RNA sequence: CCGGGCACUCUAACGGGACUGCCCGCGAAAGCGGGAGGAAGGAGGGGACGACGUCUGGUCAGCAUGGCCCUUACGGCCUGGGCGACACACGUGCUACAAUGCCCACUACAAAGCGAUGCCACCCGGCAACGGGGAGCUAAUCGCAAAAAGGUGGGCCCAGUUCGGAUUGGGGUCUGCAACCCGACCCCAUGAAGCCGGAAUCGCUAGUAAUCGCGGAUCAGCCAUGCCGCGGUGAAUACG
């Protein structure tokens, strides 16, 4: 149970800095602190370095977790 | 008894509509 | 009276002997008597070997059941397991996943209370 | 920890709201604003001319703002002079054209709030605070006023440790809502502390 | 409260959602009643005062 | 048609400016129908009293908006001699609506 | 002729208009058995006539509103005592000892602050 | 009662019968504030218990509530450490109501499934002398006559 | 609905009305017991109101304020995150463990409030949340609106169930710049514990307890089962 409706939102942030990045082939470590944006397909293969608040964690973007957001990877708790 | 959103009771304690509490 | 994968009700309501079966609550049962032209209230025991075949007919092959949607389900949970995802890490510890509180009151999801000192 | 403002108390009988006009949802709120507005600037500006009452009625884009005073010499000052400037920086906030009116307030002591400015300004220059009070609430008798009442706060006198004064004469029954009692509060902000001045005056049966 | 947290006044607040009561005479941060704009606190001791037409104590 | 719509926070104002305004129109017009009162709109506040809790010490204020109607019937040149502007009341307020 | 009773009980009200007849008594366009049906209680409200003998002697028509249909039946009780009574006078000397003409004043208690419903205080533990 | 006597509660005579113990027992059988659904019980039973055994439920009920109404109890008193089991004689109007409660409370432990059954019969057998709430009432009278020695500490 | 009319219920402003005044009794008096009359009585019921002071009670984290520390810095803006963390422990509650019950149609009766882009009758689409269209109400006239328990009818048949709805998988609407952290809501499916609760402990003396729904403030939305009000039905018991 997970909405956005129509139009999926996706900042403008790392959308333009994504689809320029592509078309001079993949790039490595990118800088992101809009975890509120949500994943594309085109963004399967990068590594994309999110914040947690504090830290800047590496992720891995696969075919898989296209649906989800950029921030599923990246936990903001520390616990044991 | 009012929990139980899919009967009419749960609908009218929670004030929504659905299938199982139709409006009119 | 066998209708899904293997599913036996007897001696009751058929629509609510329907919701015995795995993928089937009372929607479904009532859908499936409403499309398949049999009385609701009737016993299970006085279902026609016709009208037991057309409900296997229904029943059978519109929605996903007992092994496939258990299955189903669980391959979900492992799927969006190995992704790491958050949702799969709670899935993991074994906590609730809908957003909940988990100070007090997480019992059914964390199981029986075990009580360290303090 | 007992003891709620008289005056909310009085409001429905035997007082009157400081502010009596109308209005809705849409008006309500930065008319309020405004009010509170006008009275902020007369407490910056006539503090020292002795005003007690400022009363704003409004009909319609039409204001009356009613100051009450002690002195009115100073308020209309010389030729009217000082009618002119307080009173056009009055419409250089608001821009409804609103117009000034004074009005004379006999014997400064029978009100509560000028008693409670007075006994606060000789706190402030540090007089032994129950010769005030008793003075005042004399000042109170000494003209009809059938009860009269004065509380001062802690720190009295600059004291480390906070008091509660005291000296009440003739009847003042908070309890009852009856008799028109009067309350006036004022601050008396000094080197030691702060020092809050209550002034009760009972006057009038009915 | 504080000064500048009284930003709500310019509104501007770069999304329309942002906005908040900001009770007019003390600033209040939580507790604010929007059709006096005052807070709970500034609205009881403005109706003790009689500055509130038409505010009386309620009893039944 | 001529809707006079009374409203305020005061009761007796509004008792004194319609009382006036209909003695004003009952030596020119018909057995004009009068003062008709309607039910008041009622606001309720209830604050918790000191700051810093305490929660169960709340006390509720209560304003009170009172709603009066005229309905004056053919009223033609002298009721309107006695109504353009002659009222005391300041906390009234009225609407006409035709 | 006709004779009036209104009575109140409850915020009901209940006008009772008396006239003689069968017996037959009809309330808001229902009979009185079809608009109270499966009610035990709605034998009451014809009750005040069974100290004058009426229903045979009478014949009524009432017009009910507010509340709930308890007290709707006990203002048409006392609606019927007073039409009585204006029919006749002397059947007070019957009424009251029997307490028909009085006014049920007991009404809903308002709900109170620091409480849940006027008088139940919140449950504490461990004082 | 620190003050006063607390004066009786006089209950309203009933439609059926016109009798006050009708009324109490249905305002005993009544709850959640359901006197309209508690009224329909008592009279679907009265309806029952007159058919199942033609006789009116009228001396029925009142025999039955006779023969559950018991003369003597046990109250604790404190005397010399402990407190002990003092017998004692009880009022008339504590006997109507502990024999309406044990009524009540008997009929519904009773296994029939509806309610209306369920007090008819608890009715019949209490009537005849029998059933469960008889039983708790002879186990009261039980407890009086047994620690009887303590017939000096009446208070 | 209309013509029309205020008698009625009503709305809201002023009044009348209860005072132990009448009688019996007891008493030195206040007063007490009983009775009539009365809508009502011995304070008719409910509020608002909380004394001299107490506990060095509570908050300078509302405000105002006396002193001591901060100054490319505690001040200041913004993004992200946090106040939502969990192997545990209590407090307050909500929903329940069912047959005086659940669900399904059908039907009747409240009071108090709220609403100018705000409440939204009505038609259409959609299983639905909701969307499109669109009338009216500056609201005793319009709308929220359906009250819910209740009534008759029906199915269930003592069974972890046509009890109970937690948990979880999927699909979708909505407010919003934006629902991973962390929203509400709808639909399909999953259908957990729980079959009246140990020691102990709580509320309530009359429309009260118990139960049933309704509204409100704050608020774009809402984690409100809270809080503050409203009425429906309506007890048990007080020897002491
Ligand atoms: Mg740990
Ligand atoms: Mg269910
Ligand atoms: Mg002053
Ligand atoms: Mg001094
Ligand atoms: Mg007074
Ligand atoms: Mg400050
Ligand atoms: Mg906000
Ligand atoms: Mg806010
Ligand atoms: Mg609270
Ligand atoms: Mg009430
Ligand atoms: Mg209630
Ligand atoms: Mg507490
Ligand atoms: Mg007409
Ligand atoms: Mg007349
Ligand atoms: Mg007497
Ligand atoms: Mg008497
Ligand atoms: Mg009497
Ligand atoms: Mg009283
Ligand atoms: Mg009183
Ligand atoms: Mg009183
Ligand atoms: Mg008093
Ligand atoms: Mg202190
Ligand atoms: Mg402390
Ligand atoms: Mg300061
Ligand atoms: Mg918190
Ligand atoms: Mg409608
Ligand atoms: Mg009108
Ligand atoms: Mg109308
Ligand atoms: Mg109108
Ligand atoms: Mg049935
Ligand atoms: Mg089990
Ligand atoms: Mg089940
Ligand atoms: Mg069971
Ligand atoms: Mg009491
Ligand atoms: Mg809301
Ligand atoms: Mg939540
Ligand atoms: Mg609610
Ligand atoms: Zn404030």
């Amino acid at each position: 149970p997970r909405s956005l409706k129509k139009g999926v939102f996706v900042d403008d942030h790392l959308l333009e800095k994504v689809l320029e990045l592509n078309a001079k082939g993949e790039k490595r470590l990118i800088k992101t602190w809009s975890r509120r944006s949500t994943i594309v397909p085109e963004m399967v293969g990068h590594t994309i370095a999110v914040y947690n608040g504090k830290q800047h964690v590496p992720v891995y973007i696969t075919e898989n977790m296209v649906g989800h957001k950029l921030g599923e990877f990246a936990p903001t708790r520390t616990y044991r | 008894g009012k929990g139980d959103r899919r009967t009419r009771r749960g609908k009218i304690w929670r004030g929504t509509y659905g299938k199982y509490r139709p409006r009119k | 009276a066998r209708i899904a994968g293997v599913e036996i009700p007897r001696n009751k309501r058929v629509d609510v002997a329907l919701t015995y079966i795995y993928g089937i609550g009372k929607a479904r049962a009532k859908e499936a008597l409403e499309k398949t032209g049999i009385n609701p209230a009737t016993r299970v025991k006085d279902l026609t070997e016709a009208e037991v075949v057309r409900l296997r007919e229904y029943v059978e092959n519109t929605w996903k059941l007992e092994g496939e949607l258990r299955a189903e389900v669980a391959a979900n949970i492992k799927r969006l397991m190995d992704i790491g995802c958050y949702r799969g890490l709670r899935h993991r510890r074994g906590l609730p996943v809908r957003g909940q509180r988990t100070r007090t009151n997480a019992r059914t999801r964390k199981g029986p209370r075990k009580t360290v000192a303090g | 920890g007992n003891k709620i403002h008289p005056i909310g108390f009085r409001l429905g009988i035997t007082r009157d709201w400081e502010s009596r006009w109308y209005a809705g949802k849409k008006q309500y709120r930065h008319l309020l604003l405004e009010d509170q507005r006008i009275r902020g600037l007369l407490e910056k500006e006539l503090y020292s001319a002795g005003l007690a009452r400022v009363d704003i009625e409004r009909a319609a884009d039409n204001v009356a703002v009613t100051v009450h005073v002690a002195k009115p010499g100073v308020v209309i000052g010389r030729g009217g002079e000082r009618i002119r400037v307080l009173r056009e920086e009055l419409a250089k906030l608001t821009g409804k054209n609103v117009a000034l009116n004074v009005q004379e307030v006999q014997n400064p002591n029978l009100s509560a709030p000028l008693v409670a400015q007075r006994v606060a300004e000789q706190i402030e220059r540090r007089f032994a605070v129950r010769r005030a009070i008793k003075q005042a609430v004399q000042r109170v008798m000494e003209s009809g006023a059938k009860g009269a009442k004065v509380i001062v706060s802690g720190r009295i006198g600059g004291a480390e440790q906070a008091r509660t004064e005291w000296a009440a004469q003739g009847r003042v029954p908070l309890h009852t809502l009856r008799a028109n009692i009067d309350y006036g509060f004022a601050l008396a902000r000094t080197t030691y502390g702060v020092l809050g001045v209550k002034a009760y005056i009972f006057l009038g049966e009915v | 409260a504080r000064k500048a947290l009284i930003e709500k006044a310019k509104r501007t607040p770069k999304f329309k959602v942002r906005a908040y009561t900001r009770c007019v005479r003390c600033g209040r941060a939580r507790s604010v009643y929007r059709f006096f704009g005052l807070c709970r606190i500034c609205l009881r001791e403005l109706a003790h005062k009689g500055q509130l037409p038409g505010v009386r104590k309620a009893s039944w | 048609k001529i809707r006079i719509k009374l409203r305020g926070f005061d009761h007796k104002t509004l008792d004194a400016s319609a009382q006036k305004i209909v003695e004003a129109a009952r030596r020119s017009g018909a057995q004009v129908s009068g003062p008709i009162p309607l039910p008041t709109r009622v606001r309720r506040f209830t604050v918790i009293r000191g700051p810093f809790k305490h929660k169960d010490s709340r006390e509720h204020f209560e304003l009170r908006t009172h709603n009066r109607l005229v309905d004056i019937i053919n009223p033609n040149r002298k009721t309107i001699e006695q109504l353009m502007t002659l009222d005391l009341p300041t906390g009234v307020e009225i609407e006409i609506k035709t | 002729e006709q004779y009036y009773g209104t009575g109140r009980r409850k915020e009901a009200v209940a006008r009772v208009f008396l006239r003689p007849g069968n017996g037959k008594v009809t309330v808001n366009g229902q009979d009185f058995n079809e608009y109270f049906q499966g009610l035990v209680r709605a034998v009451a409200a014809l009750e005040p006539l069974r100290a004058v003998d009426a229903l045979g002697h009478f014949d009524a028509y009432i017009t009910v509103r507010g509340g709930g249909k308890s007290g709707q039946i006990d203002a048409i009780k006392l609606g019927i005592a007073r039409a009585l009574v204006q029919y006749n006078p002397d059947y007070r000397a019957k009424l009251k000892p029997l307490g028909f003409l009085t006014r049920d004043a007991r009404v809903v208690e308002r709900k109170k602050y620091g409480k849940h419903k006027a008088r139940r205080a919140p449950q504490y533990s461990k004082r | 009662a620190r003050r006063r006597r607390a004066e009786v509660r006089q209950l309203q005579p009933d439609l059926v019968y016109g009798d006050v113990l009708v009324t109490a027992f249905i305002n005993k059988i009544m709850r959640d504030g359901k006197k309209n659904l508690a009224a329909r019980i008592f009279y679907d039973a009265c309806k029952i218990i007159q058919e199942k055994t033609g006789q009116e439920p009228l001396k029925v009920f009142k025999q039955a509530v006779e023969n559950v109404k018991p003369r003597m109890e046990v109250r604790s008193r404190r005397v010399g450490g402990a407190n002990y089991q003092v017998p004692m004689e009880v009022s008339p109007r504590r006997q109507q109501s502990l024999a309406l409660r044990w009524l009540v409370q008997a009929a519904n432990q009773r296994p029939e499934r509806r309610a209306a059954v369920r007090i008819a019969h608890e009715l019949m057998d209490a009537a005849e002398g029998k059933g469960g709430a008889v039983k708790k009432k002879e186990d009261v009278e039980r407890m009086a006559e047994a620690n009887r020695a303590y017939a000096h500490y009446r208070w």
